[PDB]
């Protein structure tokens, strides 16, 4: 039983794959030149792959564009994982079609119980190793701050939220890091960390994008 | 040579799929493993050669 589903080709047109020789992280297209991802996804030599479905075969809708710049949030802490947000500027601007499109940043923070779509090429097995060819999707609701803080004591900052199912089984996992949590059209989260994946009582933890919206617009504009 | 070289590989809690190397003492080689992006332990090398330089002999 695999919690999520194969979204279908090019139906999450803002999802990107960050590649350094292989798929290592995902991210979201927020305009024709800018990508948002996680700070623990920072590497040298990133290529961005746009319009993918199967990340192992060339299907003709791809646009592979190198990053020109990679800006990790100035306050990222690598021990606390707080502020786990990065922006990547493409070497050249993508061309936006109907398989490549960008996703709107929010105007407010989503509340608890908002249902969201989480997407990625990451491990589809809670225990085990099984990275799929094609993109997978997962409808998960946002959790209350209270119960995220009970899930992971002393580890949640104001810049984090929890999402998924306390039962287990449906979650994001190794490979998914940096990709989108989209709720009602808007970009709310970035896949970030967890105690394993898809474990009982340990929901996945996500960067809260709604706090960074000023920082993002002003950093895109001045780079 | 060392003692951190004998530890098992640690993926950690982050959800990247980053391929790193660890010294596998039972094999007597450096192998690859999926590193999550954060909180690495010392048996975690960016290339086989840095692995064999640091650990090989343990
Ligand atoms: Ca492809």
């Amino acid at each position: 039983i695999v919690g999520g589903y194969t979204c279908g080709a090019n139906t999450v047109p803002y999802q990107v794959s960050l590649n350094s020789g292989y798929h290592f992280c995902g991210g979201s297209l927020i305009n024709s030149q800018w990508v948002v991802s996680a700070a623990h996804c920072y590497k040298s030599g990133i290529q961005v792959r746009l319009g993918e479905d199967n990340i192992n075969v060339v299907e003709g809708n791809e646009q592979f564009i190198s990053a020109s710049k990679s800006i990790v949030h100035p306050s990222y802490n690598s021990n606390t994982l707080n502020n786990d947000i990065m922006l990547i500027k493409l070497k050249s601007a993508a061309s936006l079609n109907s398989r490549v499109a960008s996703i709107s940043l929010p105007t407010s923070c989503a509340s608890a119980g908002t249902q969201c779509l989480i997407s990625g090429w990451g491990n589809t097995k809670s225990s085990g190793t099984s990275y799929p060819d094609v993109l997978k999707c997962l409808k998960a609701p946002i959790l209350s701050d209270s119960s995220c803080k009970s899930a992971y004591p002393g580890q949640i900052t104001s810049n984090m939220f929890c999402a998924g199912y306390l039962e287990g089984g449906k979650d994001s996992c190794q490979g998914d890091s940096g990709g989108p949590v989209v709720c009602s059209g808007k970009l709310q989260g970035i896949v970030s960390w967890g105690s394993g994946c898809a474990q009982k009582n340990k929901p996945g933890v996500y960067t809260k994008v709604c706090n960074y919206v000023s920082w993002i617009k002003q950093t895109i504009a001045s780079n | 040579r060392p003692d951190f070289c004998l530890e098992p590989p640690y993926t950690g809690p982050c959800k990247a799929r980053i391929i790193r190397y660890f010294y596998n003492a039972k094999a007597g080689l450096c192998q690859t493993f999926v590193y999550g992006g954060c909180r690495a332990k010392r048996n975690n090398f960016k290339s086989a050669e840095d692995c064999m330089r640091t650990c090989g002999g343990a």
